[PDB]
């Protein structure tokens, strides 16, 4: 009697490979935020009225 | 300061009163003219010199 594995073995099937799509996470991304847009201004009413 | 009471009559009354201020000031390109704190523009580039 002698193992399975003591034979060679051809794969009969046609592999093919499947990769899923890994998860992404998106970060919040601004160019200029509201707070810089508003600083970009030279001179701002309210601060120099206040 | 105002002038003391007297009838009838038109007086005047000089208040000098010095006063210093720590104030931050801005500048744009091309950084030819700065403001300061108080809306004040002032026409000469921050970085002038002899
Ligand atoms: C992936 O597919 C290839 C054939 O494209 C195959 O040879 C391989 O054994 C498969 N599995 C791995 C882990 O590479």
């Amino acid at each position: 009697q002698l193992s399975r594995a003591d034979i060679t073995t051809v794969s009969t099937f046609i592999d093919l490979n499947i990769t899923m799509l890994e998860d992404h996470e998106f970060v919040p991304l601004e160019v200029y935020t509201r707070h810089e847009i508003k600083d970009s201004g030279l001179l701002d009413y309210t601060e120099v009225q206040r | 300061y105002n002038p003391s009471r007297v009838e009838a009559f038109h007086r005047y009354g000089t208040t000098v009163n010095c006063i210093v201020e720590e104030v931050d000031a801005r500048s744009v390109y091309p950084y030819d003219e700065f403001v300061l704190a108080t809306g004040d523009f002032v026409y000469m580039s921050p970085f002038y010199g002899y």
